[PDB]
């Protein structure tokens, strides 16, 4: 009794919530940054391990302390229900990918440090330093099974 | 009949039997028929709720 079986969860707009369009530029409130897809260790053909969410600094590598917190990456490349990058990149590779800085209302339920834990209450200072918003008012949802 | 090679019997008939069939679950008919093509299968689910709205 077992069979091949694939879901999907979420989506891109609930990461970020709100967003400030510029009337000169639809594309000054994000930074394009170079980043490493697979590591150096895993072979070729192994999942990323990177999500969307992660807390990344300037330099692309992913957030570790609040002091290093410089924005949020939402490439389109790691968004949930894609799976099929698997093998295209050897180790070591370098690829670009779009970050969001500026001009954001971010959700903070789904950010998240290099290893999944949760933002710190300090590391909600860096992030607002660029202009944005931390915000927990998200109503959530409730599926079958549940009251109400 | 005949009984031996010199003598003879009185016939009859036949007896039989058969056992017995249950059809109760069969008679208030659950199951729906779906003619097939192949021998593989695919169904997808999908389910949306509701939230608890606060104030601000």
């Amino acid at each position: 009794a077992k069979a091949h079986v694939a879901t999907l969860e979420g989506n891109y707009s609930d990461i970020v919530l709100g967003r400030v369009v510029a009337f000169g530029d639809t594309g000054w409130n994000f930074k394009e940054v170079d980043m490493t897809f697979i590591a150096d260790d895993a072979d070729a053909d192994s999942k990323t391990t990177l999500f969307a969410g992660v807390l990344v600094g300037e330099d692309g590598t992913p957030a570790t302390a609040a002091a290093g917190v410089f924005g949020v990456l939402v490439d389109r490349k790691v968004l949930p229900g894609v799976d099929h990058y698997i093998g295209v990149f050897e180790p070591g590779e370098k690829v670009p990918m779009v970050l969001a800085v500026r001009g954001l209302t971010l959700n903070q339920l789904k950010l998240k440090y290099a290893d999944g834990t949760a933002i710190d209450a300090a590391g909600i200072q860096a992030l607002e330093a660029q202009g944005n918003q931390v915000t927990d008012k998200i109503v959530g949802t409730q599926f079958i099974g549940s009251v109400l | 009949m005949q009984n031996g090679d010199f003598q003879i019997l009185d016939y009859t008939g036949l007896i039989s039997t058969m056992p017995r069939v249950d059809t109760l679950l069969q008679s208030m008919n659950l199951f729906t028929e779906h003619f097939g093509r192949t021998t593989v299968a695919r169904i997808e689910r999908l389910d949306d709720g509701a939230g608890d709205i606060k104030a601000v």
